[PDB]
């Protein structure tokens, strides 16, 4: 929480329970310790990919070049 | 191409599509007619009005409930609501889309035909299925094994399953309800000089007892604790404005479903029930009945009915073998959650009805294929 700056008690609370709603009411459910453990796992993966994609993304924008390209 | 998902019920009707989180379209099941003569010209006036439209205008309405008991009644105002669901609510044409309905156990064999034949021959759905409620359950709590327990407006059912095996011969049913609870309601009401007699009453009646009512967790001692003090005693805002006081009742009404005797049926109460299925069952499964109850439909909604159960039972089972009761929040979606589960397997897949079979055998293959 220190090194995202999201505040801790976010975490805490979100970590251990998901969100159902419907488009008129919405429950805070808790889930199992395994689930909790999938879910983690799955941020995990999730923010690698992403930073994953930026870092391609910020070196496609170093090899671009602006003249419109013919065929490659 | 995702199936439909639809789940109907004395109530509310809920639907929406397969792999949803959650049901896109919620709305009690009502259609409603004017019973008044209709003296502006152009008005536009309309021959009757289903769902949310029938609740607002409902002062001026004759609200009927096309399912009573889990039975549909009467088959036009049933395909009334469908069509709203289809076109009007969920905005998609049903020659798209596999549809999945629902039913309670034990429902006679006519309704699911009726209910095929409607599907097939005036939506032109390509493929249904029908499901049992309680088994849909057992999708949405995570669980191949467990006794359900489920009641709604309208049906009250426990059925009992042990590694994805039903137990046919210890299914229960019972006709102890949210409208009975509704009808007991209004008339202990009138003991303090309350008297909600129309339908657009018992509407009123009906969200007294969802904002105000509770499961005593014992009996007696709240009763001389309500006769002896105010302090259980709470008060409600009439849509007019007036306001109503309502004191110990609020209480008793809830408890009628522990002991039908109030309203005047012998049958015992949902906790005998369960434990008479479980003692139907083999005895080597009930242990693991005994470790999970779940529960399903809206009226298990009642602060402290969890409690209640689970101290009931434990007081009936044997004192060593532990007793748990599993109330999800979710609880009354969980019948609708379990049938989006089980319409996105991709094993069901092959267990639709298609529209061919259904030429082939006529509207009678829901008894072969679905249970
Ligand atoms: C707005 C509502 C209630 C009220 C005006 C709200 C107020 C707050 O209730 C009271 O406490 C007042 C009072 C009353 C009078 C004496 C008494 O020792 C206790 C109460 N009771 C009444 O005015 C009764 C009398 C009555 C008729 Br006739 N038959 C009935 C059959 C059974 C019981 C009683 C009756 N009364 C006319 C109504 O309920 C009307 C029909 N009710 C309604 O339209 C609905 C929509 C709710
Ligand atoms: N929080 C609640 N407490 C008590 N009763 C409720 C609550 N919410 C809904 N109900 C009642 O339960 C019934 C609806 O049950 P439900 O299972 O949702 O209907 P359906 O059988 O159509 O799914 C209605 O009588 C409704 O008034
Ligand atoms: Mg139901």
């Amino acid at each position: 929480c220190d090194l995202m700056g999201v505040d801790y008690e976010e975490m805490a609370h979100w970590l251990c329970h998901r969100k159902l709603a419907t488009a008129t009411e919405t429950y805070i459910k808790p889930i199992s310790k395994l689930h909790a453990i999938n879910a983690r796992d799955a941020l995990a993966k999730h923010i690698y990919a992403n930073l994953f994609n930026w870092i391609v993304d910020h070196v496609n924008k170093a090899l671009h070049s602006t003249v419109k390209q013919h065929s490659f | 191409t995702t199936a439909l998902v639809c789940d109907n019920g004395s109530g509310l009707v809920k639907a929406g599509f397969a792999g949803d989180d959650a049901p896109r379209a919620v709305f009690p099941s009502i259609v409603g007619r004017p019973r008044h003569q209709g003296v502006m010209v152009g008005m536009g006036q309309k021959d009757s009005y289903v769902g949310d439209e029938a609740q607002s205008k409902r002062g001026i309405l004759t609200l009927k409930y096309p399912i009573e008991h889990g039975i549909i009644t009467n088959w036009d105002d049933m395909e009334k609501i469908w069509h709203h669901t289809f076109y009007n609510e969920l905005r998609v044409a049903p020659e798209e889309h596999p549809t999945l309905l629902t039913e309670a156990p034990l429902n006679p064999k006519a309704n699911r035909e009726k209910m095929t034949q409607i599907m097939f021959e005036t939506f032109n759905v390509p493929a249904m299925y029908v499901a049992i409620q309680a088994v849909l359950s057992l999708y949405a709590s995570g669980r191949t094994t467990g006794i359900v327990l489920d009641s709604g407006d309208g049906v009250t059912h426990n059925v009992p399953i042990y590694e994805g095996y039903a137990l046919p011969h210890a299914i229960m049913r019972l006709d102890l309800a949210g409208r009975d609870l509704t009808d007991y309601l209004m008339k202990i009401l009138t003991e303090r000089g309350y008297s909600f007699v129309t339908t657009a009453e018992r509407e009123i009646v009906r969200d007294i007892k969802e904002k105000l009512c509770y499961v005593a967790l014992d009996f007696e001692n709240e009763m001389a604790t309500a006769a002896s003090s105010s302090s259980l005693e709470k008060s409600y805002e009439l849509p007019d404005g007036q306001v109503i006081t309502i004191g110990n009742e609020r209480f008793r009404c809830p408890e009628t479903l522990f002991q039908p005797s109030f309203i005047g049926m012998e049958s015992a109460g949902i906790h005998e029930t369960t434990y008479n299925s479980i003692m139907k069952c083999d005895i080597d499964i009930r242990k693991d009945l005994y470790a999970n109850n779940v529960m399903s439909g809206g009226t298990t909604m009642y602060p402290g009915i969890a409690d209640r159960m689970q101290k009931e039972i434990t007081a009936l089972a044997p004192s060593t073998m532990k007793i748990k009761i599993i109330a999800p929040p979710e609880r009354k979606y969980s019948v609708w959650i379990g049938g989006s589960i089980l319409a996105s397997l991709s094993t069901f897949q092959q267990m639709w009805i298609t529209k061919q079979e259904y030429d082939e055998a006529g509207p009678s293959i829901v008894h072969r294929k679905c249970f």
